[PDB]
C-alpha cells in the first residue's frame, strides 16, 4: 500500500496546485500522513496498492443570487503519468489554468472514466486522445472548446456515455461518427450548435445500428420538430429525452408517443407548444418524469390527465406550472406513484375533488397563483404530504379536519383565500415549520388545543383576519418562533402571557390587538437578534425608554398610536423606520444626536416633546420624512436641518418655533414643507423658488412673515397647494401664475409620496408608502385632509393684507378645486374667465374692496358648493344659473349697490 | 359613519366615467373632506353638487337617510330609475333640481311632507304619472317646473298653485 | 468624503451610491467603505474599499453599487440604454472571491414587488458564479463583440438570468437594450415589465485589504 513514487508523484502534483479552501489537506510529506490510501479523493487498491480513483471535484452551493465553488487553480503537472493503474479520473468543476487540456492523459492505457466537465478548459480537443481505447465514460462537457474534426472518436470503441456539450461544435457530419461507436448508450451534445447542424437522410442511410438510452439535446435553437426528427430512427431503445430551452413554436410531435421504453421527457422552457400533450400519448406506458414547464400549452387539465392514463402506475414527476391551463383538479388520486405536482401559476378555474375514496402518494403539491373555487377535499387522503401550497385561489369552507392526519408536512400556505375557519386538530402536525393562512376571512378563537403538540413551529402568519388567540394562563408553549406576524388579532384584553417564554425571534408584529394593559415587568429585554417590532394601534401603557437596547439589526420599530409615556427611547444605530406618534412621551429630544443613525423616517408628531430642537441632525443624514409636528418644541429652527440633503418631507407644524428660518437651500427632492403654526417671522425665504424646484406642498400659514410674495415662487413648476393665510403679508398677488402646471389639467392625480427601506427581503428592498396629511381651511372648516397629494388642489393668500387686483392670468386654471383670497384689501374687479375653471368647489374673495358687476361666466360652474362675495364693493344682477341661486343671502350680503333674485330686485 | 355609508351606498350604485367619485372612501370617519360634499358645523352633510358630470345609474333607497341635508344636485346627469319613497324623510330640503334626467316613474306624494321646500325642477325628465295632490300643501315652494314630461290628468290651482303659471306645466301629454 | 455605516450613501445628481451591506453579518471582523470622488455631468467616478474574513465564506456580503434615477418605463418602450463602465480592481493577499456585476430589476408595475432580476457579470474571481437551477448555461450570446453565457435561476419569488463575460471586462461599453430584447425574444420575459432599477457595482465574497476605483461609468434610459 502507497508506493513511494506514487505519494511522491501526488505531492509534487499537488505542489503546483494553490488550494485556499482546506481541499489536500490531507496530503502531504509529514510522517503522520504517510498513508496514501487514506487521503480524500484517493482509493488504492486492496492485494497492491496503486491508485485507482482521483476525484478531486467540487459542487456548487448556491445562496440568495449567487453561487460559489471551491476551484482549484494552479497547472495541471505531467506526474500523474507515475500512476500507471489509475482508471477513475475525475477533475470536473476546478478551474486550473485556463488553457489546452493537457495531452499527457492520452497515455494512462488503463482509464476507464474521465470527467473534465464545467472546467475552463479551452482549445480544440489534443489529437492524442487516440490512445484511450480503454476509457468507457467521457465528460468534456461545458468549456470553452472548439469541437471542428471528430476522427479521433473513431478508436475510442469501448465508449457507452460521450459528452461534449458547451462546444463551438462545427462538425459537419457528426451523425457519422457517432455512429461507429457501437456500445454508445447515452449522448449529451446541449447547448452547441445543432441547429445548423442536421444530418441528411443518406447519412442516416449510410450508418451503422447502435441504441440510445439517453438523448441530452438542450440549448440548441431547434424551433421545429424537422430538425430533431433524426431521434426519431433511435425510437426502439430511448429512455431519457432532454429537449428543454429549445423555443420549440408548435405542436409536439405525434411520433413522442409511441416511444416505448420512454421514462424521461422534459421539454420546459419552450416558446409556445400550441395545445400541449397530443392525443398520440396514453400508449406510453412507461413514463416516470413529465416536464412542460413555462411553455404556453393552453390545455384541458382532464384531458391531459385522460392522455396520461397509460402510466398511472408509474408516473412520478409532472411539471406544468408557468403554462396557461384550465379547468379542474379531478381524481388526482388515480395516480398511484405520483408524488410531485407542480401547477403554480396557470389560469385553472375550477374545484379539487377526489369524489372517490383512495389514498394518494403525493408528497410536494402547488397550486398556487390560480382562480380555483369550492372547499379543500378530504385532506385525510394525501397523508405523506411534506409541502402543500395553495395561496392566491378562491378556496372556501373550514379547513378539512384531516388537516391533523398528515403528520409530515413541514409548510403550509394557504393565504389569499376565502377561507372561513381553522380546526381543532391542527395542533398535532407535530412537523409543522411555517403557517401562512394570512388574509383570509378566519373566525372564531385559536385556544392551546390547536397549538397543543406543534413542536417544530417557526412562523406563525395569521395577519389580518377576524381571529382571536386566547390561552389559558399556565400553559408552556412546546416552540420557539422566530417570526411572529398576528396583526388584527384579539390577543386579549390583557398583554399576551406566552411570550414570557418566547426567546429567539427575529420580527413581532402584534399590531391591531386589543392589549390595553400595562407593559408587563418581564417584557424587559427583547432578543438580541430582533429585526422588526411593531406594536401600534393598541393601547399599551408604560415605560419604553428601557425596553430599546442597540441591537444591531433593528429596522422597523413601531410603537405608535398607543399610551406610552417617559422619555425618548434610544434611536438604534441601524434603524430606518421609527414611528413613534399618538403617544404621550414627554421630555427632550436631544438624545437623537449622540450616534449616527441610518434612519429614513422618523414620526414623533401628537406627543408632548418639548424644549429647543437639537443642532445635531448631521448625524442623521439618510431622512426621507421628518414629522415634528403637533408637540410643543420652541426656539429657532437649528442650521444642521439644511445638511438633510436626502429630505423630500418636512413636517413641523403646530409647535411654538420663532425667529427666521435657516437655510434649506441644499435640500434637493423637497416635495412637502409644512409650517404651519409655529410663530415663525422674517421676509419670505427667497431661497424656496431659487433652490427648491420639486416643491409640491407650501404650507406656511399662521405665522408671522412680513413682506411681498417674490415672483420667484412661480419657478416651482409643480406646486398644487399654496397656502400663506394669516402670515401678515404685503404687496401684489404675482402675475406670473401661469406656470405652475398641474393648475391646468382637468382630472390628474398626482403619484403618492413613497419612501425605501433597503434589505428588507435580503438583497431587495422594500418600498414605502408615506401618506402624511395636510391641515387645510376647507369649506368654512379647519380640517385635516388625508392624502393631500393625490387629490388637492388649493391657493390660499387670505387675511394677508395683500393689495392690487386678482391677476387675469387665473383663468386658464382649470384644476383649481379651492380659492381663498378674502380678508384682503384687493380692488378691481372679479377676472373675466373663472367660468373657466369648471371643478372649483370652494370660491371666497368676501371683505375685499372689488368693484364692478359679477361676470356671466359664473353661470358656467356647475360645481361651485361654497360661495362668499360679502363686504366687496360690487354692483348689478347676479348672474341666473342653477348653483347661484342656491345660496343664502348672506353669501352676497354687504354690497350697498348689488340686487338680484337672491336679495331684492332691480 | 352612517351618512358616510349613505353616499359610499350612492356611489357604488352609480357608474362614473369621468371619475369623479374616486375621492369618496368609507375609512374616513365624516364625509366631510369629500368633493362635490358640503359640510357644515358638527360634520353633517348638507348639500350634494353634482351638475353635467356625466354620472349614470339609478338612484339609491337610502339616500334619505341623511337628515341634515339641503340642495340636492343632479340635473344633467345619465341617471336611469324611480324617484325613491324615502325622500320624504329629509325634513330640511330646500332644492330639489333633478332636471335633463331620465328618470321613469310618478311623482311620490311622500314628497309633500317637505314643509320647507322652495325649489322644485324636474324638466325634460320621462315621468309617467300624475301630479301628486298633497304636493299643493307646502305654502313656501317659490317655483315649480315640470314640462316635457309624461304628464297627465288635472292641473291643480289651489292653494300653493294659485301664484303659479301654465309654462311651469306645459308640453304634456295631457294637461286640459 | 467616505462613509462606512451600514445603509448610508452618497447622493448626487441622477446618480445615487450606496454601501448596502447587507448580509455584514454573515462575515466576521470585516469592514467596508464607499465614497463619491468626482462628478462630472454624467460621468461618475467613486470608490469601495473593504475586508471580509471567515463565517459564511460562501454567501455576497455587500452590493455597494451606482444606481441611476429614471422614469419607469416599460420595455417595449425603451430606446437604448447606452452604458460605459471602466474601473481598475486592487486585492491584497489571497484568498479572493468577489464579482463585479450589473443589475437590472424589472416588475408588472412601476411600483412593486421585483419578479425578474438580470444580471450581467463582467468579471468573476476566486470561483465565484451566477446563480443557476441546474448549474450550467442556458444560451451563448455575442453582443458588441463580447462573448456570454446565460443561466437561470430562483430567488425566492423572482427569476435571475445572468449574462456572464466569457472573458473579464475591466473597460465595458454597450447597450442594455440588446440583452432586454434577446431576453424578450427568446427566454420568454415579457414585453410588458416594468425596468424598475439599473444599477452597477461590486459584490464581495472574501477579500484582504481590497479597493475597486471606478474611473468612469454613465448610463441613460431613452
Ligand atoms: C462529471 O462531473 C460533473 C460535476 O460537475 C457531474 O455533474 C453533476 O452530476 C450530479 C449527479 O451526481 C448532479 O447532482 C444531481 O443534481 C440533480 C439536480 O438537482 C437540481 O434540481 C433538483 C430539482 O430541481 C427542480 O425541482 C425543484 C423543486 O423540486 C425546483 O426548485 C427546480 O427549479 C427544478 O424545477 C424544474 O423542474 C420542475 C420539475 O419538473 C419544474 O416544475 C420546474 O418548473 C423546473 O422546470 C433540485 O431539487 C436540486 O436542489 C438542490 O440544489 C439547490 C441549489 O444548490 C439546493 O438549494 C437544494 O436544497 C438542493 O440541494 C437542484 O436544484 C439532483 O436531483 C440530484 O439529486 C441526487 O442526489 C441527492 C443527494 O442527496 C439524492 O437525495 C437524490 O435522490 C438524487 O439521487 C443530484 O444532486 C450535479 O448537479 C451535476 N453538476 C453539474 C455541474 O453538471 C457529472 O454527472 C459527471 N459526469 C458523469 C458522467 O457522471
Ligand atoms: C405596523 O402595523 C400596522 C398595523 O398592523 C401597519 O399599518 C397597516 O399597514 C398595512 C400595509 O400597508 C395596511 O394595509 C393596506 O391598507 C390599504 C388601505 O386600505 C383601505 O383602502 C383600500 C382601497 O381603497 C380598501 O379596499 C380597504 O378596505 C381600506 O379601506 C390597502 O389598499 C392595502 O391593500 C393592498 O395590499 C393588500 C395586501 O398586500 C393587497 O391584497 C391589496 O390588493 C392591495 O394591493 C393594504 O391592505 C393597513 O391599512 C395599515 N393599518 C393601519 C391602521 O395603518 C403598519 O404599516 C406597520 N408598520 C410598518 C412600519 O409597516
Ligand atoms: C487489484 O489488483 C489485483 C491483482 O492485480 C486485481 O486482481 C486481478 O483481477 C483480474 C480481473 O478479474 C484477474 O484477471 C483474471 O484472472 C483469471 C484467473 O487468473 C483469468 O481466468 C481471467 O481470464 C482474467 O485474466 C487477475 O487474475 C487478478 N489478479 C490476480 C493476481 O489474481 C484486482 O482486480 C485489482 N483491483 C481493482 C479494483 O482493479
Ligand atoms: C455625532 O456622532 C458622533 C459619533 O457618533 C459623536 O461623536 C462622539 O461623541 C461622543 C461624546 O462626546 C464621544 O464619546 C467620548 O469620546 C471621548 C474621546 O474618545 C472619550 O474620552 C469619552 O469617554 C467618550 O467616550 C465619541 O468618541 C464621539 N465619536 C466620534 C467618532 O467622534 C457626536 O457627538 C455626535 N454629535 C455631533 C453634534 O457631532
Ligand atoms: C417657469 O418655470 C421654469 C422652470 O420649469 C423656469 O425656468 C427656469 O429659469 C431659470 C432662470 O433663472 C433657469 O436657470 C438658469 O439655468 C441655466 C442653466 O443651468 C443657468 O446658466 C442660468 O444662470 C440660470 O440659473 C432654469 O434652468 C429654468 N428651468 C427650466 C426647467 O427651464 C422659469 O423661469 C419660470 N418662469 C417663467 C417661464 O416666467
Ligand atoms: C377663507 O379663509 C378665511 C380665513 O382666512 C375663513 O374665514 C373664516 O370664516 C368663518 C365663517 O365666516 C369664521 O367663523 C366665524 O366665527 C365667529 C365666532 O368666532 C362667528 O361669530 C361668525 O359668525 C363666523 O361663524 C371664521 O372666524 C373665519 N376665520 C377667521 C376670521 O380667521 C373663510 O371661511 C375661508 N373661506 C372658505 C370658503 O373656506
Ligand atoms: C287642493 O285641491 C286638491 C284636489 O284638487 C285637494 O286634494 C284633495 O283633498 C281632499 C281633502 O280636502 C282629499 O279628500 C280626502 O280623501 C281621502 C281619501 O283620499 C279621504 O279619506 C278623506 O276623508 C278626504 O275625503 C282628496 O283625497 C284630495 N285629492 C283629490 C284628488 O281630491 C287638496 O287638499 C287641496 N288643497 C287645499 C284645499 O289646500
Ligand atoms: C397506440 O398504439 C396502437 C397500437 O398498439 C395504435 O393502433 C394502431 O393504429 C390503428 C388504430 O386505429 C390500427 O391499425 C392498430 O390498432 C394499430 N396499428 C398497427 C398495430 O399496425 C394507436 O393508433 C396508438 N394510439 C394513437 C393515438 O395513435
Ligand atoms: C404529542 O405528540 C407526541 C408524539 O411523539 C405524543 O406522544 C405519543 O403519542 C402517541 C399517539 O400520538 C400516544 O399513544 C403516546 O402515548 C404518546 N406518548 C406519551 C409519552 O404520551 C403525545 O402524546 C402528543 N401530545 C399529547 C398531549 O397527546
Ligand atoms: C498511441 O498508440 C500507438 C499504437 O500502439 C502507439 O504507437 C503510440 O505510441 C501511442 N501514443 C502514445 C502517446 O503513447
Ligand atoms: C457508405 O457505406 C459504406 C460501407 O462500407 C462506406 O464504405 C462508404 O464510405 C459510405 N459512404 C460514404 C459517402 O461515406
Ligand atoms: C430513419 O428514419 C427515417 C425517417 O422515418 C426513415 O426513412 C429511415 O428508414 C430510418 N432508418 C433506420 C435505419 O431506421
Ligand atoms: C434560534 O434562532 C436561530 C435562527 O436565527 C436558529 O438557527 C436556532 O436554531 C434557534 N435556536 C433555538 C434554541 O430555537
Ligand atoms: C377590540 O377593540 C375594538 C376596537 O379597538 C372594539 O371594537 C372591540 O369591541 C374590542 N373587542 C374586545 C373583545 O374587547
Ligand atoms: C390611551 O390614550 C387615549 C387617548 O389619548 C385615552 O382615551 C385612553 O384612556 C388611554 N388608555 C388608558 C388605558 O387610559
Ligand atoms: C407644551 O408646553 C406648554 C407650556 O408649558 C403647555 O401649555 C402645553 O400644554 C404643552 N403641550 C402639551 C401637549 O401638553
Ligand atoms: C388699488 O389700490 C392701489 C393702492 O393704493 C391704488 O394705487 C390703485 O389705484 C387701486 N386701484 C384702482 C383701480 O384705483
Ligand atoms: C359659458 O358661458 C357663456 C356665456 O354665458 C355661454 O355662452 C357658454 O355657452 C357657456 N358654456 C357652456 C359649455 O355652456
Ligand atoms: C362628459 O360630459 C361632456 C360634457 O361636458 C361631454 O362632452 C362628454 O362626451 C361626456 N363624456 C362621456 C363619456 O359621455
Ligand atoms: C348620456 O347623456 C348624454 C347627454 O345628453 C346623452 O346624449 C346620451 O344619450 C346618454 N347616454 C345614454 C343614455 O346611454
Ligand atoms: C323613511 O322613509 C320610509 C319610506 O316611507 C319610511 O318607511 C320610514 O319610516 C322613514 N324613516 C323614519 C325614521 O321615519
Ligand atoms: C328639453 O328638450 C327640448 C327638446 O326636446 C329642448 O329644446 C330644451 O332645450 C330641453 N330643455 C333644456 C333645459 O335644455
Amino acid at each position: 500500500l502507497c508506493i513511494e513514487k506514487e505519494r511522491d508523484a501526488l505531492l509534487e502534483f499537488k505542489r503546483g496546485l494553490s488550494d485556499n479552501f482546506g481541499q489536500l489537506s490531507t496530503w502531504g510529506d509529514e510522517e503522520d500522513k504517510k498513508e496514501c490510501c487514506k487521503w480524500k479523493g484517493i482509493e488504492c487498491n486492496k492485494t497492491t496498492g496503486h491508485v485507482i480513483v482521483l476525484d478531486l471535484h467540487n459542487a456548487f452551493t448556491c445562496s440568495a443570487s449567487a453561487c460559489f465553488a471551491p476551484r482549484l487553480t494552479g497547472k495541471l503537472s505531467p506526474s500523474l503519468l507515475e500512476l500507471e493503474y489509475l482508471n477513475f479520473l475525475d477533475l470536473s468543476v476546478n478551474e486550473f489554468e485556463r488553457s489546452e487540456i493537457p495531452r499527457f492523459i492520452c497515455s494512462f492505457k488503463r482509464l476507464e472514466y474521465l470527467n473534465l466537465s464545467s472546467s475552463f478548459f479551452s482549445g480544440l480537443i489534443p489529437t492524442q486522445f487516440k490512445n484511450l481505447t480503454s476509457l468507457r465514460i467521457l465528460d468534456l462537457g461545458y468549456n470553452n472548446l472548439i469541437v471542428k474534426d471528430l476522427t479521433w472518436l473513431s478508436h475510442l470503441s469501448s465508449l457507452e456515455l460521450l459528452s461534449l456539450g458547451g462546444s463551438d461544435f462545427q462538425v459537419k457530419n457528426w451523425f457519422q461518427e457517432i455512429t461507429k461507436l457501437p456500445l454508445l448508450k447515452e449522448l449529451d451534445l446541449s447547448l452547441c450548435g445543432l441547429s445548423k447542424l442536421v444530418p441528411s437522410p443518406a447519412e442516416i442511410a449510410n450508418s451503422s445500428l447502435i441504441s440510445l438510452s439517453v438523448l441530452h439535446l438542450c440549448c440548441n435553437e431547434f424551433s421545429s420538430s424537422a430538425k430533431y426528427s433524426w431521434l426519431f430512427n433511435f425510437s426502439t431503445s430511448l429512455t431519457s429525452i432532454d429537449l428543454s430551452n429549445n423555443q420549440l413554436d408548435g405542436q409536439i410531435d405525434d411520433r413522442f408517443g409511441n416511444l416505448m421504453y420512454l421514462e424521461h421527457l422534459n421539454l420546459a422552457n419552450e416558446l409556445n407548444l400550441k395545445g400541449g400533450i397530443p392525443s398520440s400519448f396514453g400508449n406510453l406506458t412507461r413514463l416516470r418524469y413529465l416536464d412542460m414547464s413555462n411553455t404556453r400549452t393552453y390545455q384541458w387539465l382532464p384531458e391531459l390527465f385522460v392522455r396520461l392514463s397509460g402510466s398511472r402506475k408509474t408516473l412520478e414527476v409532472l411539471g406544468l406550472n408557468d403554462n396557461s391551463m384550465f379547468g379542474s383538479l379531478v381524481d388526482v388520486t388515480r395516480f398511484s406513484a405520483l408524488k410531485r405536482l407542480y401547477l403554480q401559476k396557470n389560469v385553472l378555474n375550477g374545484f379539487f375533488m377526489e369524489r372517490f375514496g383512495q389514498v394518494s402518494s403525493l408528497e410536494y403539491l402547488d397550486l398556487s397563483d390560480n382562480q380555483m373555487r369550492g372547499p379543500l377535499p378530504d385532506l385525510a387522503l394525501f397523508p405523506s404530504l411534506r409541502e402543500l401550497h395553495l395561496g392566491s385561489n378562491h378556496f372556501n369552507g373550514r379547513i378539512p379536519q384531516g388537516i391533523g392526519k398528515l403528520s409530515q408536512l413541514k409548510i403550509l400556505d394557504v393565504s389569499s383565500n376565502r377561507l372561513e375557519g381553522l380546526p381543532e386538530s391542527m395542533g398535532q402536525l407535530s412537523n409543522l415549520e411555517s403557517f401562512d393562512a394570512s388574509y383570509n376571512v378566519l373566525k372564531g378563537t385559536i385556544t392551546e388545543s390547536h397549538l397543543s403538540n406543534l413542536s417544530s413551529l417557526v412562523d406563525l402568519d395569521l395577519s389580518f383576519n377576524s381571529l382571536a388567540l386566547k390561552t389559558s394562563i399556565d400553559w408552556l408553549p412546546p416552540f420557539q418562533l422566530q417570526v411572529i406576524n398576528l396583526p388584527s388579532c384579539n390577543l386579549g384584553p390583557s398583554f399576551p402571557k406566552w411570550l414570557q417564554s418566547q426567546n429567539n425571534y427575529t420580527v413581532l408584529d402584534i399590531s391591531l390587538a386589543n392589549i390595553s394593559d400595562a407593559l408587563p415587568s418581564w417584557f424587559s429585554g427583547l432578543p438580541p437578534d430582533i429585526k422588526i417590532l411593531n406594536l401600534s394601534n393598541n393601547q399599551i401603557s408604560g415605560r419604553v425608554s428601557d425596553l430599546i437596547e442597540n441591537a444591531y439589526d433593528y429596522m422597523v420599530i413601531d410603537l405608535s398610536s398607543n399610551n406610552f409615556s417617559g422619555p425618548l427611547p434610544l434611536v438604534p444605530t441601524n434603524v430606518q423606520i421609527f414611528y413613534l406618534h399618538k403617544n404621550q412621551f414627554f421630555g427632550s429630544i436631544s438624545s437623537i444626536c449622540k450616534s449616527t443613525t441610518g434612519a429614513t423616517s422618523l414620526d414623533l408628531s401628537h406627543n408632548q416633546f418639548s424644549g429647543e430642537l437639537p443642532d445635531c441632525w448631521m448625524n442623521a443624514t439618510n431622512l426621507a420624512v421628518l414629522n415634528l409636528a403637533y408637540n410643543n418644541f420652541s426656539g429657532k429652527l437649528p442650521q444642521s436641518l439644511g445638511s438633510l440633503t436626502n429630505l423630500e418631507a418636512l413636517y413641523m407644524r403646530q409647535n411654538s418655533f420663532s425667529g427666521m428660518l435657516p437655510s434649506l437651500s441644499q435640500c434637493q427632492s423637497l416635495q412637502i414643507l409644512d409650517l404651519g403654526g409655529n410663530k415663525l417671522t422674517g421676509r419670505i425665504p427667497a431661497w424656496i423658488g431659487t433652490d427648491l424646484l420639486n416643491l409640491r406642498i407650501l404650507s406656511l400659514r399662521f405665522n408671522k412673515f412680513y413682506g411681498s410674495i417674490s415672483p420667484i415662487i412661480c419657478q416651482l413648476q409643480f406646486l398644487q397647494i399654496l397656502d400663506l393665510s394669516a402670515n401678515g403679508l404685503a404687496g401684489k398677488i404675482p402675475q406670473c401664475f401661469n406656470n405652475f402646471t398641474l393648475l391646468h389639467q382637468e382630472n390628474g392625480l398626482g403619484e403618492p409620496m413613497e419612501f425605501l427601506v433597503q434589505g428588507f427581503y435580503g438583497k431587495y428592498p422594500r418600498h414605502y408608502s408615506y401618506l402624511g396629511n395636510l391641515l387645510v381651511q376647507w369649506k368654512n372648516q379647519e380640517a385635516e385632509y388625508k392624502n393631500p397629494l393625490t387629490y388637492l388642489k388649493t391657493i390660499d393668500l387670505s387675511s394677508n393684507k395683500l393689495v392690487g387686483g386678482i391677476p387675469k392670468e387665473m383663468a386658464e386654471m382649470r384644476g383649481l378645486k379651492s380659492l381663498n383670497l378674502s380678508r384682503n384689501d384687493l380692488n378691481g374687479s372679479i377676472i373675466k374667465g373663472i367660468g373657466q375653471m369648471k371643478m372649483l368647489e370652494s370660491l371666497d374673495l368676501s371683505r375685499n374692496q372689488l368693484s364692478g358687476m359679477i361676470p356671466k361666466d359664473l353661470a358656467n360652474l356647475t360645481f361651485i358648493g361654497v360661495l362668499d362675495l360679502s363686504n366687496n364693493h360690487l354692483s348689478g344682477r347676479i348672474p341666473s344659473s342653477t348653483q347661484l341661486q342656491t345660496f343664502e343671502r348672506s353669501s352676497y350680503s354687504g354690497n350697498a349697490q348689488l340686487c338680484g333674485p337672491p336679495l331684492q330686485e332691480c | 359613519n352612517i351618512e358616510g355609508d349613505a353616499l359610499n351606498a350612492l356611489k357604488t350604485n352609480l357608474a362614473d366615467p369621468n371619475n369623479v367619485l374616486q375621492s369618496w372612501d368609507p375609512t374616513l370617519v365624516n364625509p366631510c373632506t369629500w368633493f362635490h360634499v358640503t359640510c357644515n358645523s358638527e360634520n353633517s352633510v348638507t348639500r350634494v353638487d353634482l351638475g353635467n358630470a356625466n354620472l349614470s345609474g339609478q338612484l339609491v333607497p337610502q339616500l334619505g337617510q341623511l337628515p341634515n341635508l339641503q340642495y340636492l344636485e343632479l340635473y344633467s346627469n345619465n341617471i336611469s330609475g324611480r324617484i325613491p319613497f324615502e325622500l320624504g324623510n329629509l325634513t330640511n330640503l330646500v332644492s330639489l333640481d333633478l332636471y335633463l334626467n331620465r328618470l321613469n316613474g310618478p311623482i311620490p306624494d311622500t314628497l309633500g311632507k317637505l314643509q320647507k321646500l322652495r325649489f322644485l325642477r324636474l324638466n325634460n325628465n320621462s315621468l309617467n304619472g300624475r301630479i301628486p295632490m298633497l304636493l299643493t300643501t307646502v305654502i313656501s315652494l317659490q317655483v315649480l317646473d315640470l314640462s316635457n314630461n309624461n304628464l297627465t290628468g288635472p292641473v291643480p290651482v289651489n292653494g300653493s298653485f294659485s301664484l303659479f303659471t301654465p309654462i311651469s306645466f306645459a308640453n304634456n301629454p295631457l294637461d286640459i | 468624503g467616505d462613509y462606512c455605516g451600514q445603509w448610508d450613501w452618497a447622493k448626487s445628481t441622477n446618480y445615487i451610491v450606496y454601501n448596502n451591506l447587507w448580509n455584514k453579518n454573515a462575515a466576521a471582523s470585516g469592514s467596508q467603505c464607499t465614497g463619491v470622488d468626482k462628478i462630472s455631468g454624467s460621468t461618475i467616478a467613486w470608490h469601495t474599499s473593504y475586508t471580509w474574513t471567515g463565517g459564511a465564506a460562501t454567501e455576497v456580503k455587500s452590493y455597494s453599487n451606482a444606481a441611476l434615477v429614471f422614469s419607469k418605463k416599460q420595455i417595449k418602450n425603451i430606446k437604448s440604454i447606452p452604458t460605459k463602465m471602466k474601473y481598475s480592481y486592487s486585492h491584497s493577499s489571497g484568498t479572493f472571491v468577489a464579482d463585479v456585476s450589473y443589475d437590472l430589476f424589472t416588475s408588472s408595475t412601476a411600483s412593486g414587488s421585483n419578479e425578474y432580476e438580470i444580471m450581467i457579470w463582467l468579471a468573476a474571481y476566486g470561483g465565484a458564479g451566477p446563480i443557476s437551477s441546474t448549474g450550467k448555461a442556458i444560451a451563448t450570446v455575442t453582443i458588441g463583440s463580447n462573448s456570454f453565457k446565460l443561466y437561470k435561476g430562483p430567488n425566492g419569488s423572482t427569476t435571475v438570468f445572468s449574462f456572464v463575460a466569457t472573458k473579464t471586462i475591466t473597460n465595458f461599453s454597450a447597450d442594455l437594450q440588446k440583452f432586454l430584447s434577446y431576453l424578450t425574444k427568446n427566454q420568454g420575459l415579457p414585453s410588458s415589465q416594468y425596468l424598475i432599477t439599473l444599477e452597477a457595482g461590486t459584490e464581495p465574497f472574501v477579500g484582504t485589504n481590497a479597493k475597486m476605483t471606478v474611473s468612469s461609468f454613465s448610463a441613460a434610459v431613452n
